[PDB]
Formats: C-alpha cells, structure tokens, sequence
C-alpha cells in the first residue's frame, strides 16, 4: 500500500505480441511502434544473455515516454533479473571519486545465485525431559506418518532451554546448524493449561520422514560481496553507504573467486541491466572511464536517455549530438521517439482517466485533448485530477467542459506564465 | 506570548464552505483566486489518491507566499505534518545535493503506528506450588503450577502460573514486598521496586521506592506514537548498541552523516508495507515547501524530475520572485525564475498580483489589531501614503517604534507628527539609493 | 419525581477501597460521628457501569 | 444495604501520642434544665471540666402565640 | 547435584511440571516465609510531629536543634537519676 | 531547588553482612544515624572517605560529594595536599534554590551527544 498512483503506474510492460508486433493497446501502454519494436528486440536479447557490453540510448522530444518506456521495459523484466536506474547528477558525491561510484553501480547491477543443499528434520514436540544437575537430556518427536525417539545434545540442550519451547510444538532443527525453529503451534501444543497463558492459531502436524534434505538457493550482488569481505566488518558500512575506495586487488581476487565457483556449478552468475537517466549530465571524465567500462566480461546492458541537440560537451566548450563525445556515439545504437498523433492522445488520455477512476463527457475528452496537444500532454495530465477535484466539490459526477475551462483559467501553464510574465517584465527581478 | 512574528496574524485561509474566498477572514485580503487555488490544493492533499504532484508559485518580490503557505498548514492542522526548506540547506558539507534531497522527501512522510498491550501488575503479596505426586514415577515431589498472590492498589488476587515460570521469576530478584510487570500474553516479569508503604516509616532510604500500583491488574491498553520515516531510517540504518565496544568507538569519532543506501529504503518501504497491511501501522503522508529554488543548481533540478516521478514522493511546492534569469551552475542557461523548461513542464504554477493601496489600508489594520496598538486615523492615511511610495514591509515596521516613541510621549494613539519623524530617521529604497547616490 | 426531600442519594466511590459504592448519603449518629448509609435501588445487583453507557 | 461506622483503630500502630495526651475525664455530673420552670436536677456524663455550661439544649422555647 | 525434572508432557494437550532434587532445594528453592512487615509511624515528642532528624542515641525523631539539647538535657537528668 | 543534606559524620560502622551506617553527620550543633545501603557503602569505600570528615551527601542520588575532613585537626592540623574543611552547623538538611543560564547553542550542544561539553570546551562540534 505504501506505494500511491504514479504518473507511471499506468504503465504495465510493453504491449508486444509474441512475434513482438506492438498492439495498439496492452498493459497500459501505446505509440511509438518503432521504439515499441526496437525494445522487444532489447528485451529478447536481454533474456538471451549471451553476449556483454553492449550500449543503446534512446533520444527524443521531453515528455514523450522515454522514462514511460523503459519503465515499462523494466516491469515486463521480471523480479529474478537485478534491475536499476539511477540519475547522472547523483554520482557526484563528496565521498569517493566519480570512478568508485560507477563501478559500484555497475557490479551492484549484475547478481549472482547460489544454490546449495540442505539437511533438516521437523515434527511435534511429542515430548521433552530435561536433567539439569552436565543436563542430561532425552525428547522425541513425531509426524502424521510415525515418531521416533532421541536423546539430546548438550549444545541442542542449550539452544532448546534458550529456545524455551513447548512439548507438543512444531519445530525444524538442522543438525549441522544446530539451530531451531518455530513453525506454527499444533493443537495439543496450543491446548496449553488452565491458565491463561495466551492464545494462538494452529497449524498442520508435518508430513513425510523427519529427515529430508532438501537444496536451499540465494542470490547476492557483486557489490554486496565486495563490501562485505572488503574490510573484515565492514558488513554494517553495507546500510551505511559508508564504503570507500574498494580496493582493485579486492575486485579482482572476488572475480577470480566467483568465475572457479561459476565453471563448476556452484552457482549461475547472471548479467543484470542498468538504467541512467540524464546521461548528459557527465562530464567528460565519467565519459571517458566508462567507455573502457564495458569491455570487462561482468558488463551488464547500459541504457541512456537525453533528449538534447548538439549540445556543450559538459565540462568543455565542445558542441556534440546531445552533448555526448563521438568516441561513445560510434559504441551504441539510438532510437528515436516521435511526437505524438491526434487520436492516439484520446486513447492515452483515456487510460489515464481509467487509472484514476473519473469517468466524465465527451465533449469535455475533445476540448481537453485539443487544449493538451496545443499545450502540452503533461499539462493535461495535471488538469485530470483538478477537474476532478472541482466536479466532486460541484456535488455532481460527470465532469463538465465548463468545469475543465474553470481549472484551466485557476492554473495559468507554461504560455499563459510567459505572457503573463511579459504582461509585466519588471514583476520579478534579474530579467 | 510570543513576540510578533511576521506571520503571526494570519490564523486560517478563511474560504467559504463552498470554496469560495471570503474578502477578509483570519488576516488574508485580495488573491482571491490564489486562495481558491490554495482550497483546491488542500483538497487533493485531503484526497490522499494523488502522489508526487507538486506546484510553484511565482510572485514579485516581498514574498507573501510565506503568507499563504502558512495558511495552507494552518487549514491543514496539525493531523498530517509539514516541513519549511530554504535553498541554502542544500549546500552541505557532510553529504552530497541528492542526499539532502531524497532525505528530506523521506522527512516528509509521517506515519502513525497503533499497537496494542496487556499486562498484570501489583505487588507480590505471596507466591505457592500446586504440588502434585501425579507424574510417572519418582518421588512425588513435583510442582503442578505456582500459584502467585497479587496486590494492586485496586485490591489483591492471584493466578495460575505455570512451573516454568517459577525459575523466570528466580531469575528475577522477586521478593515479598515489591511490584512486578507481568505480561499477560508473553510472560514477560520484572522488578521495579519494593513497595513505598515500608519506605514510608523510613528515616534514611537511599534506595528508590516504587509506588504501589493503581487500578485492574489485567490492562496495559493500546500504545501510539508517529514519527517520520527518515527517523526510522536513521535508527534501524545504524544499530545502536550503546554498550558494544563498537559503542565506545563511534563515541571516540564525532558523529557525522552516512549517505544511506537505497536498499535499506526499499527494505523500509517493505516493512512498512507488512505493518500497515495488517492494520497495526498508519501512514500520514506530508507535504513540503522549498523557498527560493531559484537558488539551486542544475544537478538538482535534473535530480528532481526522478524525485517526483516516484510513486512515494509527498506533495511539495515551491516559490521564486526571480525573473528570466541565468539558472545557477548554467554559465548561459536563463529561463523563468532560473527554472530549467523540462522541469517547468512537468509542475503547476499559480501567480500573485500587485497589490492596491486600500488593500494596504487593510492590511496595516489589521497589524495593528495585531500588535494591539491604537491608531489615529491621520497616521493610517500618512502610512497608506508611504507604502504607496515605498514596499509594504518598510511602512509596516514603523508600526512599533512609532507605538514605542507615543509610549515615551505618554500618548496611546500615534500620530501623523510620529510618523513624521519616524519617516525622517530611516530611509526607504529610493530615498536610500539616492541618499547613496 | 416521586418527591422525598431526604431521601435524596448519589453515587460515589471511596478512597483506600475504591470501587461504585452505590446509591449512599453520609449522615451523622450518636456520639457525633458520622455515617455513610448506602442505599438499595431499582440498580442495586448491577452498580458496576461507569461510562453513563 | 448496610453502613460502614467510622474506624479509628485499623491496626496496632499507634504506640504512641497518647502518654502525651491525657484522656480528659467524664463524670456522672447533675444539672438542671431551664425548660423545666421547677429546675428538676438530672445528670449528664460530662467531661469534668464542662461543669456549670447552661444547659445547651433547652434553647428551643419557641411557642404559639 | 540438583536434580530438575523438566518434563513437559504435551497430553491431546501441553503439560509440563517440575521435580525438585530433595526438601532442602525446594527449600532453598522456594524459601519463603513471613510477610513484609510495613513499619510504623513515629513523631518527635518535643514539638508533637515527626522530625527528619533522629537522635543518634536513643533514636528519637527531634525535629530542632533545640529540641535535640533539651532532649539530652532530659536523658541525662533521667540517667543521672536513674 | 536542591535540598540536599549535608554534615561532618563522625564516624561509620563497616556494614558487615547489615546496612547500618553509623551516619553520625554531626554539625556544629546537632547529631543522628541512619542505615547505609550497600551503593552508599561501595560509595564510601571507593572514595576513601574517612571518619570524624565533612561530606556532603546527595538527596535523592546519594552521590558522597568530596569535601575533605573536619575541624577536629584545624581550626590536630594534619598539613597535606588534600583541601581541609571545619564542620557546618544545624539543620544537615537544608533548602537551595539556585539558577542558571544557557542560551539555546548549550542545550543543542549539550544533548547533541554523549560529551558535547568536551565539544564546547574544543569548540569542534
Ligand atoms: N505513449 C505513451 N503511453 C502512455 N504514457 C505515456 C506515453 N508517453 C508519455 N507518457 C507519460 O508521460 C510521461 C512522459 O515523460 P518522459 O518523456 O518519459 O520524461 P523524460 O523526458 O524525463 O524521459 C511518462 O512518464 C508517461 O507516464
Ligand atoms: N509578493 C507578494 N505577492 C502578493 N501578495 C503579497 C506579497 N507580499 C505580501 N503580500 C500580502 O501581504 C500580506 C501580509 O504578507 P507579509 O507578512 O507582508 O509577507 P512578506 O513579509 O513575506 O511580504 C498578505 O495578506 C499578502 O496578501
């Protein structure tokens, strides 16, 4: 519930049939058929996964998806696969070098899974006697097959009386752990006394033979490792932030570590995919280093997004197509984002009143798609939930296009701003 | 109570029921479409559906919008919280713009966490077995359960307690003649002291005696309290543990700010999610106010657009009395209140008016209702004349030291003589610029 | 309604063993000492409300 | 339906505060009433030192007219 | 040594009990005995009400000095005589 | 307001285990004893306090503020480093009201950590 509707909750994948043709309409999403193809394609690869390093940017007018569709790339992704996106100003940090932060994010994207066996037992706490004088000690246990009976170890000995469980419970122990665990309370174990005591549910008495083995697998980052091996007790510094100049011979003794578990099935590595928005806003330093960034094999897919046109180098007095120096632009593919069509804005708009659940007139979808596509798409999404506010206050429930107008002359935009702003330059200071 | 501030008069928007803008109500006056606009937005924040919209209010110089923004918190009470900014908090040097950022929308997030509590207490009045020989073999020397007897100041009583909690309250230094904190449904004991009645013929007692306890042994009621998200963050992101030696060590080092990683929120944000869905919890989402953000830089408006697009971001709002000027950071870049486009964009906006001399007239009457001071009619009308000429703040300081200048007078009312000379001793900014001039 | 001038009786609690005492009116006795009589009314099995349910 | 009396003892902690405090004597006195014309000499338990009070009570002489 | 018998039957239902080793460790275990015993009040004589401070001696609560040198003014007297 | 206690004590029983200080906080005037709980015991004993000396004592906390030793030997005089004191008089328990001032920068400081009062002193907050 924490979460609360976004402007890009809408959104719910891609919309792209299995020979990956977009429908004009699926999970919330629609236009740029092209870029719709194109990301498919990207998806598909990405599942693939057989090949490192590669780059692509997307380019287009502001406001036009391009964060609406890599959104949607990354909900159609999947939860197994690591994911995520950060901004370019928030590697500037006072702490490390710019360096540090984007090889942190880079083993931070990429995970890797761990899969191991196991070795437990579980049933009722059919019945315990502990011998405190050391405590001798004898207990057995059941399941909805047959029992069984043992003695008790001095250490299971300590661990249970800490444990403090009840005879007639339900409790998995693994041996070489030797550390235990509630399960959910049983009826006999639950039945508990006269006094009050407490009161709880019950759960089903355990099936099949105490022992069961059993593989248990984890997942774990690249960075997590790195950190928490790096300084012997830097584990807490991981909530922190706090890491500072990891070490390279630290980075390179963790990849050979990694690759000899990898070759021999202990694991399955696996090339996460990481998103940076504003790309523009490095300077050439972060250009630079990365560009050597993705040979590494441990590259996952880069994704970028910058509407900009032959633009400052940041950093140097240079102009380049969106401000991005050559050497990079010749390593990745682009895709290009077309302004948006009349009726196609009907039905975006459409969908968006379905996300907030305000169902109005007509009239009013035709006026206001007319006034957003002369102004802007993003104005008439703020004027969505306005008009909606105002006809709930009005009592009524359809909204009206005079209503729309009243909000619209209550919340002056971008032009009317300007105009304003030019009705009287002096108002505000530094003109 | 508290000397006057400069917005202390205001108490309240004062919009009609119907949402329409009484002229005057509270200490407001004209705007009355700025105050409609600021009904319509605390209506969206009673909504609580929205989530990351935000607004900017753009007006000449001579602020006011401090006025409205209070007014807003002020119809939006106290049940959901609120917090001010001022640009300059963004320039650090203990952590880096985005942290600032992100830290104080997580500041904005309140919440309200309801748990329920059941308890005994009393004072130990005495303590038995339920002995029985029953169980197999052996020597029948066996406890069936305690039987405790319990005293509040209510009256007395005792209960079924099992054997096992007979070696818990060993542990514990129960003894004849103190109080005890037994947790019904846990089991949890505890000793807080030896009953006051003893100490009370006491001449010397060093030791602090606990009183006796009041009221039913079985309550402990329902706790409540609230706090912002961001205090969760710095108390679960840290572990305290004031005893560890690793205690000792940050108390060596000076304690300082770590840039939190986005794990631990995302964990926070799942915690939350359990709590809340099973009722225990209840979020209360603020809304925040940055002033001057005309005097950020570029990093942080390219910063902000991921701000809101999140789906957790509280409502906020802005201001900015800046014109067409060159964004900071930008060597060329201008743009409305230094306002890149993009951001411009994706944000509201509502605009404020010049002001008309009778709405001075107003307003100065109404500070000096304020301030409790009486005025004489000719020194209304000599004060309209000077903040015609002059801003709205300059005539309205001259309020107390002409106030205080009658009081050494021995007059209440101040006059157009007052004022004159008050006038006189201070210098407005075209007086002063030529005076500089 | 009924109208009795002195049979006019109010609840209360005491102090040491507080709890409802019921429908009771102090009055005084022999040898100057005063008494709490504690009445017996339509509610006399069920003094134990509180709360004006 | 019962009343509680007032209880001064409660338990035995009062040791003290009366070896410093003599119990002022009562006696099987006589007196006279004045609502009484012959004055006929009755008895009170008085304390001693309450000898020779008019009689307090006989204040009450109001009549019809 | 002390023997304990924590054997929780769980019959059905949970049960459990406790077997102490002989009558000495549930003696000591469960000791015991004689109730608290809240003290009684005390005032100091001269003055009539109770006094912080105490003689050293006999332990009479003497509220002021003065009322502490003629206490000992009477003590004395009282041993001299008796 | 304080209200704490204070005396020159004659002397004290070592509570053999049995908390009964031989408090004989004798001022110039007057005279008593009391119990010692066993913290005010340790307390004596860690701060070597000695018999026939002036101290005074904490109220509620109990604290054995230092204050040296009594008259008896000065107005015998024993010389040394140790600060000497005669005895105070009447009442041990007596009333003191006192006040303070901070601006807001000390309570910040102060409550800001463990020891911000190091950090006033250092002024490196
Ligand atoms: N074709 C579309 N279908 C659905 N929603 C869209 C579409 N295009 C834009 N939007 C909405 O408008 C927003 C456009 O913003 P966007 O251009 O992604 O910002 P930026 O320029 O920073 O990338 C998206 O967040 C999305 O919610
Ligand atoms: N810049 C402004 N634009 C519009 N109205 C203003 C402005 N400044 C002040 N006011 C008006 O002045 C009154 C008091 O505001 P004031 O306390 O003076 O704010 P400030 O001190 O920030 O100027 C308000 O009722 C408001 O309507």
């Amino acid at each position: 519930r924490i979460e609360r509707i976004g402007a890009h909750s809408h959104i719910r994948g891609l919309g792209l049939d299995d020979a990956l043709e977009p429908r004009q309409a699926s999970q919330g999403m629609v236009g740029q058929l092209a870029a719709r193809r194109a990301a498919g394609v990207v998806l598909e690869m990405i599942r693939e996964g057989k090949i490192a390093g590669r780059a692509v940017l997307i380019a287009g007018q502001p406001g036009t998806g391009k964060t609406a569709i890599a959104m949607g790339m990354a909900q159609a992704l999947g939860p197994d696969t690591p994911f995520t996106a950060i901004a370019g100003s928030e590697i500037f940090s006072l702490e490390m070098s710019k360096t540090e932060a984007l090889t942190q994010a880079f083993r931070r994207s990429i995970g890797v899974r761990i899969k191991e066996e196991t070795e437990i037992i579980e049933g009722e706490v059919v019945e315990i006697q502990i011998d405190r004088p050391s405590k001798v000690g004898k207990l057995t246990l059941k399941t909805t097959e047959m029992e069984t009976i043992y003695d008790l170890g001095t250490k299971m000995i300590e661990s249970l009386t800490k444990d403090k469980v009840q005879a007639g419970d339900v409790i998995t122990i693994d041996k070489a752990t030797g550390k235990i665990s509630k399960l959910g309370r049983s009826f006999t174990r639950a039945r508990d006394y006269d006094a009050m005591g407490s009161q709880t549910k019950f759960v089903q008495c355990p099936d099949g033979e105490l022992q069961k083995r059993k593989e248990v697998v984890h997942t774990v980052s690249l960075h997590e490792i790195d950190v928490i091996n790096s300084r012997t007790q830097g584990f807490l510094a991981l909530f922190s932030g706090d890491t500072g100049e990891i070490k390279s011979e630290v980075r390179e003794q963790i990849n050979a570590k990694v690759a000899e578990w990898r070759e021999e099935g202990k694991a399955e590595i696996i090339p996460g995919v990481l998103f940076i928005d504003e790309v523009h806003m490095l300077d050439i330093e972060s250009f630079s280093f990365l560009n050597r960034a993705l040979e590494s094999d441990m590259a996952p897919v880069l994704i970028m997004a910058t509407n900009r046109g032959i633009t400052r180098i940041r950093g140097t007095s240079y102009q380049s197509p969106h401000g991005i120096p050559i050497d990079l632009l010749d390593r990745l593919l682009i895709v290009s984002t077309t302004p948006y069509s009349e009726k196609d804005t009907k039905q975006i708009l459409r969908i968006r009143c379905e996300e907030e659940d305000v169902e109005m007139s007509e009239d009013a979808y035709t006026v206001l798609t007319r006034i957003g596509l002369e102004t802007s798409l993003r104005y008439a999404i703020q004027l969505i939930t306005a008009a909606s506010l105002v006809c709930r206050k009005r009592k009524g429930t359809e909204v009206q296009v005079d209503d729309i107008k009243r909000v619209y002359s209550l919340f002056l935009d971008e032009s009317r701003s300007t105009q304003y702003m030019k009705e009287y330059q002096d108002a505000f200071l530094f003109n | 109570t508290q000397r006057i501030a400069s917005h202390s008069h205001v108490k309240g928007l004062g919009l009609d029921e119907s949402g329409l803008a009484k002229q005057a109500a509270s200490g407001l006056v004209g705007q009355e479409n700025a105050r409609e606009a600021c009904g319509v937005i605390v209506e969206l924040i009673k909504s609580k559906k929205m989530a990351g919209r935000a607004v900017l209010l753009a007006g000449p110089p001579g602020t006011g919008k401090t006025a409205l923004a209070l007014a807003i918190a002020q119809e939006l009470g106290s049940k959901v919280p609120f917090c001010p900014m001022v640009g300059s908090e963004v320039y650090s040097t203990e952590i880096k713009k985005t942290e600032v950022l992100m830290e104080n929308f997580r500041r904005a997030i309140g919440l309200r966490i309801k748990e329920t509590k059941e308890v005994y207490e009393g004072e130990v009045t005495e303590l038995t077995p339920c002995e029985t020989e029953n169980p197999m073999g052996g020597y029948g020397k066996t406890i069936s359960h305690v039987i405790i007897g319990l005293k509040t100041a209510k009256g007395t009583k005792q209960l079924k307690l099992d054997p096992s909690i007979f070696e818990s309250l060993q542990k514990e230094r129960v003894e004849a003649g103190d109080v005890i904190y037994i947790e019904a449904n846990s089991g949890a004991v505890k000793r807080q002291g030896r009953c006051d009645t003893y100490a009370t013929e006491f001449d010397l007692e060093a030791e602090e005696y606990v009183p006796l306890p009041k009221g039913d042994v079985h309550k402990k009621k329902e706790i409540i309290q609230d706090v912002t998200l961001h205090d969760l963050d710095v108390a679960n992101a840290r572990p305290q543990g004031g005893q560890d030696i690793l205690s000792m060590m940050g108390q060596l080092m000076k304690p300082k700010k770590t840039e939190i990683t986005d794990k631990l929120r995302g964990e926070i944000n799942k915690v939350v999610n359990k709590y809340i869905d099973q009722g225990i919890a209840e979020l209360v989402p603020g809304v925040l106010f940055v002033d001057e953000v005309h005097m950020l830089d570029i990093e942080c408006f390219t910063y902000l657009h991921r701000a809101l697009e999140s789906s957790i971001a509280p409502i906020v709002i802005f201001a900015s009395n800046r014109g067409n000027c060159v964004i900071r950071g930008t060597e060329d870049i201008t743009s409305p209140h230094g306002i890149p486009l993009d951001l411009l964009d994706r944000v509201m906006i509502i605009r404020t008016m010049l002001y008309t001399p009778q709405e001075m007239k107003q307003i100065i009457k109404i500070r000096a209702q304020t301030e409790g001071i009486n005025i004489s009619e000719e020194a209304l009308n000599h004060l309209g004349e000077i903040g015609t000429k002059t801003t709205l703040r300059y005539s309205v300081q001259l309020l107390t030291p002409a106030n205080l200048l009658a009081k050494i007078n021995g007059k209440d009312s101040i006059e157009k003589e007052h004022v004159e000379e008050i006038s006189e001793l201070f210098y407005d900014a075209k007086s002063s610029a030529k005076i500089l001039a | 309604g009924l109208g009795d001038v002195r049979y006019r009786y109010c609840l209360t609690t005491l102090t040491v063993p507080q709890r409802c005492i019921g429908f009771a009116r102090r009055r005084v006795g022999r040898g100057g000492r005063v008494l709490l009589d504690r009445a017996h009314s339509d509610y006399d099995s069920v003094f134990h409300h509180l709360d004006l349910e | 339906p019962l009343l509680p009396s007032d209880t001064g003892q409660g338990y035995r902690t009062v040791k003290a505060k009366l070896g410093s405090k003599k119990v002022r004597p009562w006696k099987w006195m006589p007196f006279t009433n004045p609502a009484r014309k012959d004055g006929a000499m009755f008895f009170h338990w008085r304390r001693a030192a309450e000898e020779g009070k008019d009689y307090p009570f006989a204040r009450f002489n109001k009549t019809v007219q | 040594g002390p023997i304990i018998t924590y054997h929780s039957v769980t019959v059905r239902c949970s049960r459990t009990f406790i077997t102490f080793s002989d009558d000495a460790t549930f003696e000591e275990w469960f000791p015991q005995g004689r109730p608290p015993k809240v003290p009684v009040r005390e005032v100091c004589p001269v003055t009539h009400r109770p006094a912080l401070y105490r003689d050293p001696v006999t332990d009479i609560p003497y509220a002021t000095a003065r009322a502490f040198k003629i206490i000992r003014e009477a003590y004395k007297k009282y041993i001299t005589a008796h």
